[PDB]
């Protein structure tokens, strides 16, 4: 039951790890992808982007859940670098033609029946 | 006997991320587990015999061009099979799905009787056949 | 004759393979778990995921087995059960042609270790399970997304997954590309309720509790 | 049984050797398709003079569908919905109603032709052979709003293509 | 106690003395074809679909109304019992009328669904059938009585649930119609349940007279509120519109009826 | 019959007229509404009452196999007509 | 053997100009191989017994067609590449010791196929 | 394909097409195993760079 | 869409052969296209006696897969007798 | 008499062989474990065909023979399919020959639609049409791994059914998608203009690989 199995981390410190060279890679990656794709984005609205991803799943405390979301970072990292991911792509990160969503209640009201 | 590098892990599955639904889908819906009872208009009995998850209901509007009933919610005509109940709530939970539980509504027994149909005394003789 | 329409029965390849049955569950007693064969004379040896290495070899390698073909490889999702995923892989004979199915079960997380060795033809297919079911493999030799669209999310064969999806793609000129947006259909799937209310198959009736 | 598709070596003769320097040096398999091309070239055309004539057809052709309607003018669709829930694309929408005669016939009937994928499964599903699909082919559009079909626009499919959809079914009936 | 034990195509159960025979196979999960006998209303044993076949019993017996004995392992799936269920429906299904894309019920027939399970693919009726006028019985139920099957759920109905017993049979034979003989007007509060006991069209619903074919209905739980009783019913609701209103099974507020003004 | 809306749009078979500020109408501008004027509601009134003599009739629509599912309706009424359901061809019995 | 067979049919492997030696080495490896596996595994009676009826044979018929013939393996280049194989296949499997009873029972309804 | 996924079916259902049925799909298939062999030939000569066949 | 002697001889000794016997075309050789209305046969089960559903239903008898071992002195078994060789083509063994 | 047409223009030009004799070997031991099928089998040298081994439908009873190839090569894969050719000329002549008097859907109602004329005569037939156009026929619960000689290669469909009247999941084994995966081994060292004269006899249609 409590015991499972992990993927390759053993405990949260070493999934911790492999997250920082994670970054450590999205860090040194953004400037040269900004570079070569030719990315209306900037270099440090590029950071935080990665910054904001890797807070989004903060919550996360499952060990083989960290591998999970670490190795599928792997396959986005190998995607943009060799220039398999398009412009497109790497902009659906960045939301523009969404429109903005209102939060408080009473614009939730306003606009239709939704919680 | 199936050693594979063991580890206790207490807190329950958090594969949420892992699922890809967007946050507004994972938070907002609200997913209801119930034995879907027969339609009163037949009287077989096989379909009631299985737990099914489905969602609150959203927006149907009719679009200007015939009013069709174009719909937002992708997980709307979603509906998910279970065996039993306890399969179909660790589902939800480590989902992480806001759920509401129904307990399985069954026919009680009642005694029948086709000496019933007629009487000396009761009330419970029959006028026609 | 009496039965020109009811399929024929073929009750010596039943027997032939239930003997070769008995023969694999006793020559590897440390995985596999329960073998049958179905009514159409078609085996299938249900396996403890630690076996998908070793098994498949006894199957590719033994001279009394003689299996190199991988068919194809698939995962078959089902929520209900404890590991969701079931994974099979069939195999078929050329000395002794025949077809061959194993079967092994996986939850999301519990990694199940990767073929690739015993038969080079499951990459592939094997990458299509990860990219398709999410159960990931061990030691993969390259397990990236194969299928589906660049940057994509989720499994789509997973059986919660919309039909759907939950993005399409389209035009924009306020930025001049293809953006992704929520889903928003012009008409909504009608899901019709087949599965008439009444029984069909007396034989395969599930047992009361 | 099999046959062995490569395997004919060649021979070492002074005549079989001599016969295959001269194909190499004085080429002569490129002179043998450098002729058959020509006899290509003085044969008939094939070709077919569109539009003034059209390619051969067969009465199960599958066109554009159309609603028919009986010999005395009324529509024969009784809304049973069979179609709907038959159309592997859910190309097909019927609303039913009790009409001011009574009988149930479509208040909406439109046909999704962008979602058809012209399968003729609505015309075997249809137990009064109401929905149909006519020979017509020569329906391509400018606009995606004009391939959406509409009740009216299948019923005056029906009433144009109506001769040949009448002869067809009359060919075909008893095939099917 | 008193539990007797029966067999049922073998495996054995406990049963209380006076249970019918149906009952018995409820309990394993197996369920005989019916069209006469209602859990919540009298048996009649008139469908003749109730028929198995008893163990070492020379002829079928009726499970509908059988008070079941020591012993006697219910063959359900004999091959006797099948010939008679074939035979049975054979017959019910002689003069039913070609309608079932102009009928409501089509879909959710009960008759078709048991002609798909235990019946036959051919039809060798060489003869016409039979048709019965319509009697008209309200602005609430559709009547086509060529249709019925004389399964008598309208009449128990209406003489033990409702009470207003004005629905019954008249005359004999194949002739036999089921009605009001006179055109009166069957208008109690618990009329529109009869268009659910129907199992054929014979009865439906005159609002929701072919609007929607109910395959495509989505169905949704909810409660009825026209009412303090707080009857549990099931909205069927199809592209974003509500269709009908059905009643929902709680054996504690509303059994399995609603009143005309719920529905 | 088809008739003219208010705001002269041709009426469908359906009852179908969009109404007077109903902004849906831009799109039969520089176009059409196509109605077809062959209605089936009056298309099967003016037909004769067929006069049958015998209790219960059979009808296939015409065609035999070509026409619809072979229904029998019921010549018993003397205060109205029977019909087919499919079809819609009144039957009556020739005044008894 | 007369004229040696130029080609076995198959591209994937060349024909062995002295098969015999080539069959009774393969097999008294695995013989021995066999013998280092323990008495009570069924795998070592099924594969001894097989592997000793082939050593019977091919050295009891010393003609390469009829070797084929009653060898029922094809020509005998795949016959030796079939045991080459299978010694691979029990020395592969030596340490991976399948005799051992089930590693554990599926968990609880993991099999059942009515949902 | 429809071959494949109909034979599939109706081993499902333990069910045998009518003898005169098992010949139309054969011949038909053999029909379209003609057609597919021309794509592939035709297709390749084009690629290579032969136009005519 | 037949042609001159002159031209029919021509590419008949260009392609090597007597093409005429059989063209890529298609002349007043094919089939009628208003053939006479076809009487279709029936099938097996078309009598009207012992056409019994229960003694010909094919989905209802199928048994569930029978189970052979569960995790609740025989020789060595091979899943197929050894297929056999197949035979070199009489007419045409090699091409 | 067009197919042999084509044959003497490609068979034996200099530079239809020279571009495509001998390049990409595939071996045959290789051949088998990387999940190839149909001609891509045949060309290397396994005399193995679905046709003949497991013969589904009534090809047991039609003659013929198959190609099998010699070198593994490109040139012999594309002599094996025009072969093919023409034994698919033998078996169109053979099965033209010996087509029986009988019906074409199974007379079981229940699993094919009823025909027309008892559809609008016969209670049982409208029931039944009415059912199957509307619910279908219920499967019994089972998995099957069917397979065929799909002219591409063996083609499978790993139909799995719950016991209702729709499927639980299909999966389709197309022969192109194997093919693909064993493409980068199918060429190593050839030039571009091998690969994309690999890609023809590779005869890799991108609808059924892509699924
Ligand atoms: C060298 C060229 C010499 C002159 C052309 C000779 C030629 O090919 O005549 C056609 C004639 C028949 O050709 P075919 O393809 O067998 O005809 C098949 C059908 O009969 C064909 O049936 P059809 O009904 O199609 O035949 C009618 C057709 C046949 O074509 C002709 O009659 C063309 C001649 C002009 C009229 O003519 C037309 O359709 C009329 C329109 C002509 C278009 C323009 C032609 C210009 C020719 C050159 C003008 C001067 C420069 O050729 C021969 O019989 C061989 C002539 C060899 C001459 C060698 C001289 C050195
Ligand atoms: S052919 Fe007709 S029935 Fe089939 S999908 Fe297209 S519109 Fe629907
Ligand atoms: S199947 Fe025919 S009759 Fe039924 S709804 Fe469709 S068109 Fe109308
Ligand atoms: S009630 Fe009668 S007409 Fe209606 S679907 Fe059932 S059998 Fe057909
Ligand atoms: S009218 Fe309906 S409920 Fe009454 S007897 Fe006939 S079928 Fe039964
Ligand atoms: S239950 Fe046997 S007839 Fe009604
Ligand atoms: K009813
Ligand atoms: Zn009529």
């Amino acid at each position: 039951g409590t015991s499972v199995k992990p993927i390759f981390s053993r405990d949260m410190n070493e999934a911790k790890r492999r997250v920082r060279e994670l970054y450590r890679a999205w860090y040194r990656e953004v400037p040269n992808t900004v570079h070569l794709f030719q990315l209306d984005i900037s270099v440090k609205q590029g950071r935080d982007k990665v910054r904001e991803m890797f807070m989004k799943n903060a919550h996360v405390t499952d060990p083989r859940v960290v591998d999970l979301l670490v190795i599928k970072g792997k396959m986005e990292l190998e995607e943009t670098i060799n220039v398999w991911k398009q412009r497109t792509h790497i902009m659906r990160f960045f939301h523009e033609t969404e429109a903005p969503r209102p939060t408080d209640f009473l614009s939730k009201f306003y606009v239709g029946h939704d919680p | 006997t199936q050693d594979t590098q063991l580890i206790a892990v207490d807190e329950k599955l958090d594969i949420t991320t892992l699922t890809g639904v967007p946050e507004e889908h994972i938070k907002t819906r609200k997913v209801r587990i119930f034995v879907p009872a027969r339609n009163n208009m037949q009287s077989g009995v096989n379909n009631t015999k299985k737990w099914k998850m489905e969602f609150d209901t959203r927006e149907r509007w009719e679009n200007p061009l015939m009013g069709w009933s174009s719909t937002a919610d992708p997980l709307s005509n979603l509906v998910l099979t279970f065996s039993t109940k306890e399969d179909a709530v660790a589902f939800a939970e480590k989902n992480g799905w806001s759920f509401d539980v129904e307990e399985r509504k069954v026919p009680k027994p009642k005694s029948k009787s086709y000496g019933a149909n007629f009487s000396w005394n009761k009330r419970t003789r029959v006028s026609t056949k | 004759d009496t039965r020109p329409t009811i399929r024929p029965r073929n009750d010596v390849v039943h027997k032939q393979l239930s003997a070769f049955g008995q023969y694999v569950a006793e020559i590897l007693p440390k995985y596999v778990q329960q073998v049958q064969v179905s009514c159409f004379n078609e085996l299938e040896i249900f396996i403890h995921p630690d076996g998908v290495i070793p098994v498949l070899t006894f199957l590719r390698d033994h001279t009394n087995a003689q299996f190199k073909s991988l068919a194809d490889l698939t995962a078959v999702d089902v929520p209900t059960r404890q590991n969701r995923f079931e994974i099979v892989y069939n195999l078929l004979s050329l000395r002794f042609n025949s077809q061959i199915r194993v079967k092994t079960y996986t939850d999301e997380l519990t990694p199940i270790e990767s073929s690739v060795t015993v038969y080079k033809a499951a990459n592939w297919y094997e990458r299509e399970i990860w990219d398709m079911f999410g159960v990931f493999f061990a030691n993969h030799p390259d397990l990236r997304r194969i299928l589906t669209g660049y940057g994509f999310e989720g499994h789509p064969f997973r059986k919660d997954f919309p039909l759907s999806g939950y993005v399409e793609l389209r035009y924009d000129d306020e930025v001049k590309r293809v953006v992704a947006e929520p889903v928003e259909l012009a008409q909504e799937f009608r899901k019709f309720d087949l599965n008439s209310p009444w029984e069909a198959f007396p034989a395969y009736r599930q047992p009361p509790e | 049984t099999y046959k062995f598709v490569n395997m004919r070596e060649p021979s070492m003769d002074m005549k079989s050797v001599t016969d295959r320097a001269a194909q190499t040096l004085l080429w002569t398999e490129l002179v043998r398709g450098l002729g058959m091309t020509l006899s290509y070239l003085f044969r008939e055309p094939a070709t077919i003079n569109y539009p003034f004539e059209k390619g051969p057809l067969s009465p199960r052709f599958r066109g554009e569908h159309a609603l028919r309607r009986y010999p005395s003018g009324e529509e024969r669709c009784i809304a049973c919905k069979l179609c709907e829930a038959v159309c592997p694309a859910q190309a097909i929408t019927i609303e039913a109603e009790p009409r001011a005669d009574g009988s149930r016939r479509t208040t909406r009937y439109d046909i999704d032709m962008t979602k058809c994928i012209y399968c003729g499964f609505c015309q075997e599903a249809c137990p009064v052979d109401a929905i149909v699909e006519g020979p017509n082919f020569e329906f391509s559009t400018e606009t995606h709003e004009e391939l959406l079909y509409n009740k009216e626009k299948l019923l005056n499919n029906g009433d144009k293509w109506e001769a040949e959809i009448a002869a067809n079914i009359q060919a075909d009936y008893l095939y099917r | 106690s008193n539990l007797i034990e029966v067999f049922v195509d073998g495996q054995s159960v406990m049963v209380e003395p006076g249970t019918t025979v149906l009952q018995a196979c409820e309990k394993v999960g197996m369920q005989i074809p019916r069209f006469c006998y209602h859990e919540r209303l009298s048996v009649a044993g008139n469908c003749r679909m109730c028929l198995v076949e008893i163990e070492k019993a020379p002829k079928v017996v009726a499970a509908c109304a059988m008070p079941v004995m020591k012993g006697w392992n219910i063959l359900t799936n004999s091959e006797k019992s099948k010939k008679a269920r074939e035979g049975v429906m054979e017959f019910l299904l002689a003069n039913h009328p070609l309608d079932c894309p102009i009928c409501d019920q089509g879909g959710e027939c009960d008759l078709q669904d048991q002609s798909m399970m235990f019946g036959s693919d051919r039809s060798r009726f060489l003869e016409g059938k039979r048709a019965v006028e319509d009697k008209n019985i309200g602005p609430l139920v559709k009547t086509i009585m060529t249709r019925c099957i004389q399964c008598t759920r309208c009449i128990r109905f209406a003489s033990e649930i409702a009470g207003v017993d004005d629905l019954g049979t008249t005359g004999r034979g194949n002739d036999m119609q089921v009605g009001t003989y006179i055109e009166k007007m069957f208008m109690s509060e618990l009329s529109g349940n009869i268009i659910d006991i129907c199992p054929v069209g014979a009865l439906t619903s005159k609002p929701y007279a072919f609007t929607a074919r109910p395959w495509e209905t989505r169905k949704t739980e909810s409660i009825d509120v026209m009412d303090a009783v707080g009857s549990n019913i099931v909205v069927s609701t199809r592209t974003g519109e509500v269709m009908r209103i059905l009643p929902r099974m709680h054996e504690d507020i509303n059994e399995e009826w609603i009143s005309d003004k719920t529905r | 019959g088809v008739r003219t809306s208010p705001t002269g749009e041709k009426v469908t078979h359906t009852g179908q007229a969009y109404d007077d500020g109903d902004y849906r109408r831009v799109r039969f501008s520089d176009r059409q509404k196509e109605v077809n004027e062959n209605f089936a509601i009056d298309l099967i009134a003016e037909q004769p009452v067929s006069e049958v003599g015998s209790r219960v009739i059979s009808c296939d629509g015409g065609g035999g196999a070509l026409g619809h599912p072979r229904v029998y309706i019921n010549l018993d009424k003397e205060t109205k007509t029977g019909t087919c359901g499919y079809c819609g061809l009144q039957f009556r019995q020739p005044h008894h | 053997a007369g004229l040696l067979k130029k080609t076995t049919g198959l591209v994937g492997l060349a024909v062995c100009e002295t098969p015999h030696e080539r069959l009774k080495i393969l097999y008294t490896k695995i013989l021995d191989v066999l013998g280092q596996i323990p008495k009570n595994a069924a795998y070592r009676k099924y594969t001894e017994q097989i592997t000793n009826e082939k050593l019977g044979m091919v050295k009891a018929e010393p003609d390469v067609k009829k070797l084929e013939e009653q060898l029922q393996g094809g020509q005998i280049e795949e016959v030796i590449l079939q045991a080459e194989n299978e010694l691979s296949l029990a020395r592969k499997m030596l340490r991976w010791k399948p005799w051992e009873p089930l590693v554990e029972e599926p968990p609880a309804n993991q099999w059942k196929w009515p949902i | 394909n429809e071959q494949a996924y109909s034979l599939a079916v109706e081993k499902l259902l333990n069910i045998q097409p009518p003898p005169r049925a098992q010949w139309i799909r054969v011949l038909f298939g053999e029909i379209t195993r003609l057609l597919n062999h021309i794509m592939a030939v035709t297709t390749h000569a084009l690629d290579i760079g032969a136009m005519t066949p | 869409a037949s042609a001159t002697r002159v031209i029919q001889l021509l590419r008949n000794w260009a392609s090597g052969r007597d093409l005429q016997a059989k063209l890529q075309l298609r002349y007043q050789e094919i089939s009628k296209r208003t053939q006479p209305p076809p009487k279709l046969p029936v099938g097996p089960s078309h009598k009207l006696s012992n056409n019994y559903y229960c003694t010909r239903d094919g989905r209802r008898e199928a048994m569930p897969p029978s189970i052979v071992m569960s995790s609740q002195e025989k020789k060595a078994v091979t899943p197929a007798p050894p297929i056999k060789r197949w035979e070199l083509s009489k007419d045409q063994p090699y091409l | 008499f067009r197919i042999d047409e084509l044959e003497e223009m490609l068979t034996n030009n200099r530079i239809w062989r020279n571009r495509t004799v001998d390049i990409g070997v595939v071996t045959a031991e290789d051949a088998l474990n990387y999940g190839f099928s149909g001609v891509m089998l045949r060309g290397s040298g396994i005399q193995w065909d679905l046709r003949k081994t497991q013969p589904y439908d009534v090809y047991d009873q039609v003659e013929f023979d198959v190609p099998i190839g010699s070198r593994g090569d490109c040139y012999d894969r594309y002599l094996c399919r025009v072969e093919e050719m023409r034994q698919s000329l033998r078996i169109i002549s053979q099965c033209l020959n010996k087509m029986p008097p009988g019906e074409i859907k199974v007379d079981d109602a229940k699993v094919s639609p009823p025909k027309r004329a008892e559809m609008k005569t016969s209670m049982e037939s409208l029931i039944h049409h009415f059912k199957l156009y509307t619910e279908g026929y219920q499967v019994p619960p089972g998995a099957t791994y069917t397979a065929i000689e799909a002219p591409k290669g063996e083609f499978g469909v790993y139909l799995v059914s719950d016991g209702s009247s729709r499927p639980y999941r299909c999966k389709i084994k197309a022969p192109g998608f194997a093919h693909l995966a064993g493409l980068d081994k199918m060429s190593k060292g050839h030039m571009l203009a091998d690969v994309v004269a690999i890609i023809g006899t590779q005869d890799i249609v991108f609808g059924e690989v892509d699924r």
